[PDB]
């Protein structure tokens, strides 16, 4: 059976500025099957405000989704997104870098 | 494979009815059609694997549904005089079959909507003996049977010889004729002839019977009238051999 | 060139009830409509602002279309079990994709239609759009079932006529959005490593469509870090390419940006 | 518009 | 929407019959049905490809390169073919399991009459009363008989019988009333019959 692991990208919509409002995206792609658990975290703690796109796939049949939340960044608060899949042994966590 | 319930049905204006369908085994789709007396079959509703797939101009007073098993029912409320038609059931959509789109029909439900149930009448069956001028000039036989004073079209005329069925020389009338054509809800009429050999019926041991199976009123129907109950009855007329 | 694509998905749910059907419409690199059976409100809904005002005939047609597809896909799922010898225990996927592509002239260029079981090529409509080709030994029964019932003819009419006809309609519906080209905002940022190593990044931000090109020169081929084109979240896209730079000598490397929004290909260097 | 018909596999 | 012409075909046995079906849209599948009075429609031929012509013995159907026309031909026409012929189709672009039907074409097969020797007889009742019937048998094929002209006297249409055992075919019609102004003869009057007809006592 087709079991593809997810590609995870954590970033912002515009350039991050401390005290300026923005959006936090955790874009998950290249995975199969459809079932995916994606959470967004502020200092380890989950974000309940987080929203998501419409389930869709590429020409290679692998699915892709976006998880977005309205967020205001600071120099002290650190963010990251927690992704869990059937292909994932450990629920993978990737830190958000303002310069990456 | 398609099986319908009931065969012949008769009710009065303003009442409600329910019609059953037992589609082919494996066929997921069910269609309901209203073939009037000459007015071609018109689509009503189609279900597919339990859910409603397509509708086709249903009066709102007509209800329907498909169950977890692919069985279906057609409900008809405020039965109106105009709704008197031959309702058919269709079956298709077996992903097992390769011919899929192909439709299959069951022998329809004959529904009739009268105003007064006292207008239902049983058939008059009388057997007639052959003419001496025929068995010589033509040198053959003919036993003629007639069906009169009955209502509605619900009738099945047949012929029996020596205890078993016969179809040779049989000439059952196909269309019913109104005894009173200048009248509404007229008592319909038919005709038939059984032609055999000159010697067959000259033998006294031979039996020549005409039979008329009529489909009448239900058991659960109230009969306030003084006369007999015009229910489903096998009415016959037997004639023995004569030299 | 512009294209009208549709991405339909059905997933069997053991014990959770009926399977989940989700289809999404795309005019170019823009999602414009969606359908979902998981909601109590199971209708085709607008996903682009230019679709918000369209009328209820369109929304009625597309709902009955998607509703019917969902019914068939549900059955197709129980059927697909028989082929691959499966049980009511496992959750399986059925995906269908279709679309037409216009030419540089303005009329039909090409069309496609593929089906897949568990994210693997199942049955594909031939290039000619006249018949079907099985991409799996279990699709053989489904193929020599479709080919005999002239199914490819129905898909040929949609792909050549309907799809194309409607694509022009949608492109006109949102000219101020779809046909408008947003060029990429480009800047080079420096993130040092150690005494020798350093990282230089070429940021291409806020561009539409997603089709872009970003490469580092001295033609520097050996070990280039490039990210997948990610959606910005606002309708535009983002992309970047990084390079290992030996400290001090920065001007030795150059970044090249290629996108339809630019009249001439733009080259960039880091401003210290 | 999405395809009006589909394949009965 | 489908349309079948000519709605009715009064034909003579042994002849061949053609039936047309024309649509107001491109079609992809054509279905030919036959329906007997009371019986449910039964499938004859199914067409899937544009050029193909398919058959079931005496029955042959064509698709038509136009994609808006289909034909149905019956080679030898035994009076068994008397029935309503419904044409159905799968309109191009229609969702799964959507097929249209027509009003159908009624086919009438007239018997192959051999000896047109007519006669009116006295078929006596099984009750010693006056309620009797007059049998008119073995008449011609060319005729176009009408129903009961007067009120108390009744007359029925033509019917074909076959003596399968002695392999001989014929025709028939029955006349009955209640009055004394009755006893065959003066029965069939409105309908025209040739000068030679046997009248016994």
């Amino acid at each position: 059976m087709i079991q593809r692991t997810p590609k995870i990208q954590v970033y912002s919509r515009h350039p991050a500025e401390n005290g300026k409002s923005n959006f936090l995206n955790c874009y998950v792609s290249g995975f199969h099957p459809s079932d995916i658990e994606v959470d967004l975290l502020k200092n380890g703690e989950r974000i309940e405000k987080v929203e998501h796109s419409d389930l869709s796939f590429s020409k290679d049949w692998s699915f892709y989704l976006l998880y977005y939340t309205e967020f205001t960044p600071t120099e002290k608060d650190e963010y990251a997104c927690r992704v869990n899949h059937v292909t994932l042994s450990q629920p993978k966590i990737v830190k958000w870098d303002r310069d990456m | 494979g398609v099986t319908q319930t009931p065969k012949h049905l008769i009710t009065a204006t303003g009442q409600r009815v329910t019609l059953r369908c037992s589609p082919r085994s494996g066929d997921l789709s069910v269609y309901w059609y209203q073939q009037s007396l000459d007015q071609g079959l018109q689509f009503l509703i189609q279900y597919y694997n339990g859910e409603e797939r397509a509708k086709g101009n249903i009066l709102e007073r007509f209800s329907a549904q498909q169950f977890p098993d692919l069985h279906s029912e057609l409900n008809l409320s405020s039965l109106e005089l105009g709704d008197s038609a031959l309702y058919f059931c269709a079956s298709s959509a077996n992903p097992g079959d390769s011919s899929n789109e192909k439709l299959f029909f069951g022998s329809g439900t004959q529904l009739s909507v009268l105003e007064d149930l006292n207008k239902v009448f049983p058939p008059e069956v009388a057997v007639f003996e052959p003419s001496e001028a025929e068995i010589s000039h033509t040198q053959k036989a003919t036993l003629v049977c007639l069906a009169t004073g009955f209502y509605p079209d619900h009738v099945e005329l047949s012929w029996w010889v020596n205890g078993k069925e016969v179809h040779s020389g049989v000439c059952t009338d196909p269309q019913p004729l109104k005894e009173q054509p200048a009248l509404n809800d007229s008592r319909y009429a038919l005709s038939s002839r059984l032609r055999v050999s000159a010697t067959f019926w000259q033998n006294p041991r031979n039996h020549f019977r005409c039979q008329v199976q009529f489909y009448g009123l239900s058991e659960n129907d109230e009969w306030t009238q003084d006369r007999a109950k015009p229910v489903t009855q096998i009415v016959s007329a037997e004639a023995w051999g004569r030299a | 060139s512009h294209s009208l694509k549709y991405f339909h998905t059905s997933v069997s749910r053991p014990g959770r009830g009926e399977p989940r059907f989700i289809s999404v419409g795309y005019v170019d690199d823009t999602q414009f409509v969606r359908f979902d059976n998981d909601a109590a409100s199971p209708r085709m809904v607008p996903r682009a602002p230019w679709m918000e005002q369209e009328g209820s005939e369109y929304w009625d047609r597309e709902t009955r279309s998607a509703r019917d597809t969902a019914q068939i896909f549900r059955v197709n799922l129980r059927t697909l079990r028989g082929y691959y010898n499966q049980s009511e225990a496992g959750s399986h996927t059925l995906q269908w994709m279709h679309g037409c592509e216009l030419g540089p002239d303005r009329r039909f260029l090409r069309g496609y239609e593929q089906f897949a079981y568990d994210g693997k090529d199942y049955l594909t409509l031939n290039e000619d759009l006249r018949s079907w080709t099985a991409v799996d030994t279990a699709a053989q029964i489904s193929e020599q079932k479709s080919n005999d019932a002239s199914e490819a003819e129905h898909q040929r009419a949609y792909l050549e006529d309907t799809c194309v006809e409607w694509l022009h309609k949608y492109l006109e519906k949102g000219k101020e959005t779809l046909l408008h080209l947003e060029p990429p905002k480009t800047h080079v940022t420096h993130h040092p490593i150690s005494d020798h190593e350093a990282t230089l990044r070429c940021w291409a931000l806020g561009f539409y469509p997603a089709e872009i090109t970003l490469t580092w020169q001295q033609g520097h081929t050996q070990d280039t870090e490039l990210v997948e084109t990610r959606p910005a979240g606002d309708g535009t896209f983002q992309k970047w390419a990084a390079v290992v730079v030996p400290s001090g000598e920065e001007q030795r490397y150059t970044c090249h940006v290629q996108h339809e929004g630019l009249p001439e290909p733009v080259t960039l260097r880091w401003k210290p | 518009v999405m395809a009006p018909r589909t394949l009965i596999l | 929407q489908l349309n079948q012409s000519p709605q009715s075909m009064f034909i003579q046995e042994g002849e061949d019959v053609s039936m047309n079906c024309t649509s107001s849209s491109i079609f992809n599948t054509w279905l030919w049905y036959k329906q007997d009075p009371g019986e449910g429609p039964v499938l004859l031929i199914a067409l899937y490809k544009a050029g193909e012509l398919t058959s079931n013995g005496r029955l042959t159907a064509q698709f038509g390169i136009t994609r808006k026309d289909s034909f149905l031909n019956i080679s030898a026409s035994i009076p068994s073919d008397v029935g309503i012929y419904f044409c159905a189709g799968q309109p191009l672009g229609g969702s799964n399991y959507k097929l249209t039907f027509g009003k159908g074409t009624l086919l009438t097969v007239n018997p192959n009459i051999q000896n047109p020797d007519p006669a009116v007889y006295q078929l006596r009742d099984s009750k010693s009363s006056d309620k009797s019937v007059c049998l008119f048998t073995d008449f011609d094929s060319q005729t176009n008989v009408s129903q009961s002209k007067d009120s108390d006297v009744y007359i029925t249409d033509k019917c074909v019988l076959d003596m399968r055992s002695m392999d001989f075919k014929s025709n028939s019609a029955v006349a009955w009333s209640n009055k004394s102004d009755f006893a065959c003869a003066n029965a069939f009057n409105n309908s025209i019959i040739p000068e030679d007809t046997f009248f016994p006592s």
